[PDB]
């Protein structure tokens, strides 16, 4: 039990200067405190000085103490066991202490040892903290349960395992009953500590849920903001668990949380606008919300108001926080929405007329806002009131005021959809001028709202581009030498959708002129170890698609590094796997984008990238990424695999025997990517093998076949499934024929709605020859055909023919009224085109 | 993937 007096005015005066206003005197003590680290004997005196000595004052103590507590956050594994148990000793005998700073000094050293030492190395404190909270004294009890809400906070998962017993068996029943409590601070640790529990549906609260409920239901009105705030977690998180115990009692929670909603204290409001998200998820909600509507609607139109704090700190990153009362409510807008469509045009319009044209531009923002977050679930009824609300918005780019501007480009980009489907003068035109004009706005939040939005207004527009391509690369060029760091990102994205848009139009002289140099810059100014190549080199893979043979001129130097950025990624790895002591493990991204850049450019490039290919490792690395942990990079690996199979088959077709084993094997849905990207590698491989593709049909063809009868699976996956069958099926029609039966119906529900294009060719020459070597595969469901074959519109001439026979053929052979009685199930459109198009 | 602008997000 040692002070010691020579070392004990050491410290008391180097505590001193540590609180001196200078840094020079500041900087220099605190180096020379914690390096009194190496002594295992100093962090005794720190506690000492917190809770023993009563002769120094208060500051001094807490100080030393919060020292003692940076020195458990570091340096706690080299902590001397008397010492631990004496700081324990300490803590807990004083854990209430008079005196609400060291209290609270006090209160974070045992939150900070407990959360260290995980919770086997203090088993004494639980159960001593339950026990403190039945003190008869306050300070100790308040000081017990904050010290409870913190472990509770950092340790929920860890309190719930074996690790330490199941001690929230005894704990859940135990602050239940603090919630009478007759103290506001104490309720308040209660629900808190309570509602730590709830998301993980720990079982020791789901026997206790009806006296949770009804103890909190009984707390809802209480005055203090911080209780009141906790109810509305709990009761937001009990939507989510306990949804059955909640329906009962629904109308009088919703009503409460409307009140709730428009609070007077600014974290309970947000707290309670969480439960209209959460409801919003729930499937009950569509019905037993139509009645509290037209109260809900102005409730969050009136949150999406600009908080007038928010004004200053927008116009460092100049940005608000994550997550604010306007963006949860005009989140939730968003989602009801989606799930009234037209239904909720009759409670939100009146408010759109008065909001859109208010002269106060705040006001007038948030009308903007809602436009906007009403545009994708109210869609079809806004339709109607479109061809006036787009030039209005189209002025208000020109609006004084950068946040107007912000928004309205927002806006408009959500509507980009319709304005494409109309005669581009009217509409898109002018919204292009205006919006490449605001790319380049003295605003660095418009120019990012500027710049999005003109990516969305491409991917929209497509070729209807094609003619404005000289002023639009003018302006993204020059951004491009302009645009600070984060904007940058964004333009990035500009370029790449812009060429995947356009396409081969963008290969002209004039253009590659503009567009090539400064990206050369960036290219040759970045060091390999340098993470803003990503967005580059992603850019760079959109740009080589789109020149074709006008990327010629880079494509050496470039397929180079892509090469070496995937070696150095490969091998940096072994040397960590082997030696994780010596060298750091790579970022894979490096590796992706690489093999990201390396696709665009065996597409771009089709057969000329044959030399470069074959001068190359790029085989033996890329089997090395298909077996990669990292799915994304198994999904990079898979898709130029697939290029390079169609690029230079010749170079590949020694590695099949290799590579399909692993194709085979990442036909996992989980890996919804991975498994899309390899169902397209092994179609277009199966095109090239031809008759050869025979011994991999039985390892793959009834994963294919379960994949795409497997419910919720996305609809593009689905698509490539059902390609890959096709293909299949075309160059091994007696190996896939049998299964007709199995796939037909999907293949079909997936395929009708998919462009015509080469990879729809390809997979309907193959369920052809499936179907004349086995016609009874489709025979029971020859409806599903009938509408695929016409949802072609310009068909080449012998796969319409070949539609044409297979028609002609079960018509001929079924008989003259059969096909009647089978063609009155046809719509309208279905029966005429078979009329027209193939002769019924 | 998240790169463009929003003034919020459905998924915080």
């Amino acid at each position: 039990w040692k002070p010691d007096e020579q070392g004990l005015q050491q410290i008391l005066q180097l505590l001193k200067e540590s609180q001196s206003p200078d840094t020079t005197i500041q900087r220099t003590v605190q180096q020379k405190l914690e390096q009194l680290n190496q002594y295992p004997d100093f962090n005794n005196y720190l506690i000492f000085v917190l809770t023993k000595l009563k002769s120094e004052d208060e500051p001094t103590r807490s100080l030393s103490g919060l020292i003692l507590k940076n020195n458990v956050k570091a340096h706690f594994q080299n902590f001397p066991n008397g010492v631990t148990d004496f700081i324990k000793s300490e803590c807990l005998n004083n854990i209430g202490d008079s005196s609400p700073l060291i209290r609270a000094t006090v209160g974070i050293l045992i939150t900070t040892i407990a959360s260290k030492g995980e919770l086997q190395n203090w088993p004494d404190l639980l159960p001593k903290l339950c026990s403190l909270l039945d003190s008869e004294d306050y300070n100790t009890c308040e000081g017990a349960f904050g010290a409870l809400q913190k472990i509770c906070e950092d340790s929920a998962e860890i309190l719930d395992s074996d690790v330490l017993d199941r001690p929230l068996n005894i704990m859940i029943p135990k602050f239940l009953q603090f919630f009478k409590h007759s103290s506001p601070k104490i309720r308040s640790h209660a629900v808190a500590c309570v509602n730590q529990f709830i998301i993980s549906r720990t079982q020791a609260l789901m026997l206790h849920i009806d006296s949770f409920i009804e103890n909190l239901f009984a707390l809802a009105g209480d005055e203090e903001p911080e209780v009141r705030k906790n109810v509305c977690r709990a009761l937001v998180m009990l939507l989510e668990v306990r949804m059955d115990r909640l329906l009962p009692h629904m109308h009088n929670i919703v009503e409460y949380m409307l009140q709730r909603t428009q609070d007077q204290d600014e974290n309970v409001a947000l707290e309670a606008c969480e439960f209209w998200l959460t409801l919003a998820e729930q499937p009950i909600c569509k019905d037993v919300l139509v009645r509290h509507l037209p109260k809900l609607i102005p409730v969050l139109v009136n949150g999406m108001k600009y908080s007038d704090i928010d004004i200053i700190l927008l116009k460092d990153d100049d940005t608000i926080s994550d997550w604010n009362l306007r963006k949860c409510s005009a989140a939730a807008l968003d989602v009801l929405a989606n799930v009234y469509r037209d239904e909720l045009l009759p409670h939100i319009l009146p408010l759109l007329k008065e909001l859109l044209f208010h002269h106060e531009w705040v006001v007038k923002e948030s009308g903007i806002l809602v436009l906007g977050a009403i545009a994708e679930g109210c869609m079809q009824g806004m339709i109607p009131y479109l061809p006036e609300l787009i030039p209005h918005l189209i002025q208000c780019l020109s609006d004084k005021k950068a946040l107007v501007r912000s928004i309205t480009c927002w806006t408009l980009s959500r509507y980009a959809h319709w304005v494409v489907s109309q005669p581009p003068d009217t509409y898109l035109k002018p919204l292009m001028t205006e919006l490449l004009k605001r790319i380049l706005d003295s605003n660095k939040r418009v120019q990012e709202a500027a710049c999005s939005a003109f990516a969305t207004l491409e991917e929209e527009a497509c070729t209807e581009l094609v003619p404005y391509l000289a002023y639009i690369l003018d302006t993204l060029v020059f951004a491009f030498s302009k645009y600070q760091h984060k904007n940058l990102l964004i333009l990035y994205d500009a370029i790449g959708t812009l060429a995947d848009s356009v396409g081969h139009h963008l290969n002209k002289p004039e253009y590659i002129q503009m567009l090539m140099p400064p990206l050369i810059q960036k290219w040759n100014m970045l060091k390999d170890e340098d993470k803003d190549l990503f967005p580059l080199l992603e850019c760079l893979s959109s740009v080589a698609t789109a020149l074709q043979s006008g990327f010629l001129p880079y494509c050496e130097p470039v397929y180079q590094r892509c090469v070496n950025l995937v070696q150095k990624t490969l091998a940096q790895a072994m040397l960590n796997n082997a030696q994780p002591d010596q060298y750091e493990a790579p970022d894979k991204d490096f590796m992706i984008v690489a093999l990201d850049l390396l696709s665009g450019l065996a597409e771009g490039l089709g057969g000329n990238i044959e030399q470069l290919v074959a001068r190359s490792n790029i085989l033996t690395l890329m089997y090395q990424c298909m077996q990669d942990k990292m799915p994304e990079v198994r999904q990079s690996s898979f898709a130029l695999l697939g290029d390079l199979t169609k690029a230079c088959f010749q170079h590949v077709k020694p590695c099949i025997a290799d590579f399909m084993p692993i194709l085979g094997t990442n036909l996992n849905p989980e890996f919804i990517s991975v498994c899309n990207n390899a169902t397209w590698a092994i179609g277009e491989i199966s095109i090239q093998m031809g008759i050869e593709m025979q011994p991999y049909i039985p390892m793959v063809l009834h994963q294919l076949v379960e994949i795409i009868n497997r419910p919720n699976t996305p609809k593009t996956l689905l698509e490539n499934t059902a390609i890959t069958i096709g293909r299949l099926g075309y160059v091994c029609p007696q190996e896939v024929a049998p299964m007709l039966q199995q796939f037909i119906r999907p293949w079909c529900t997936s395929l009708r709605n998919i462009r015509d294009n080469e990879e729809k060719d390809s997979a309907f020459r193959g369920i052809c020859t499936m179907i004349s070597v086995n016609p009874s595969g489709v025979i029971q469901d020859f409806i599903f055909f009938c509408d695929a074959v016409a949802s072609w519109i310009n068909p080449k001439d012998d796969l319409r023919d070949m539609f044409c026979k297979i028609l002609h053929g079960f018509k001929n052979q079924v008989g003259d009224e059969n096909w009647r009685r089978f063609s009155d199930q046809f719509p309208l459109p279905l029966k005429e085109r078979l009329a027209a198009f193939y002769g019924v | 993937p998240r790169v463009r602008y929003n003034p919020y997000t459905t998924r915080p």
